[PDB]
């Protein structure tokens, strides 16, 4: 059985850990809600 | 039971110990999460009982007491934060630019950081700290890496 306990609040922190790229991909989106790679 | 807006963990005892299956967006009353985390269960929140309202496992969305309350969306230019709640870790603010999901049916933007799947549900915001999507439903690249999108809901 699931069950919820409070994280945080929803605030963006200015001066934040800056990472990660911005690819721009092909996809395919089924009726199952499962995004597939298109090539 | 908790009606506090906030990021919030959704967990499980039906496992090995207390294990945490995803997270979610508590906003003016309504609980929304993945639908994937939930499966579209009754979730407690303390001695209180939280029921699913509108769910669909294409979008792969779920909200809980009513209607999707988010509507936010990115502008296509900004840098996003993506409020990631690890499992057994403190919640922590990711600053990155989104990538594109090209689709038949439009283009989508793309969180590319990665984490573990019971990261699922952890909310995107903009500069004004407003919930832009979730975080949980995407793809895997070449090298193994998990590239999401940024999940938005219909405000009715
Ligand atoms: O597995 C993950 N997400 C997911 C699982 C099951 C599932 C869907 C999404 C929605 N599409 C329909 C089938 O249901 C996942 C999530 C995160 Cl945050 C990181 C990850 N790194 N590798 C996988 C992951």
């Amino acid at each position: 059985d699931m069950y919820i306990e409070r994280a945080g609040d929803i605030t963006w922190e200015k001066d934040a850990e800056v990472t990660g790229n911005s690819p721009r991909l092909d996809v395919a989106l089924d009726e199952s809600g499962d995004f597939s790679l298109v090539e | 039971g908790e009606t506090t807006d906030g990021v919030y963990r959704v967990m499980t005892r039906r496992l090995l110990g207390s294990t945490q299956v995803g997270v979610g967006v508590m906003q003016e009353g309504v609980f929304h999460t993945m639908w994937h985390v939930t499966k579209g269960a009754a979730l407690r929140s303390g001695e209180g009982r939280l029921d699913p309202y509108w769910g669909d496992v294409k979008q792969d969305l779920v909200s809980y007491c009513g209607p999707w309350k988010l509507d936010a969306a990115w502008d296509g230019l900004s840098e996003v934060q993506l409020l990631a709640v690890p499992p057994g870790e403190r919640a922590k603010n990711i600053q990155t630019l989104p990538g594109i999901f090209k689709t038949k049916d439009g283009d989508i933007g793309a969180v590319a950081l990665d984490y573990p799947a019971g990261t699922s549900g952890s909310p995107i915001l903009d500069k004004c700290g407003r919930v832009i999507g979730l975080y949980g439903n995407g793809v895997v690249i070449k090298n193994g890496s998990y590239v999401s999108a940024i999940t938005q809901g219909k405000r009715e």
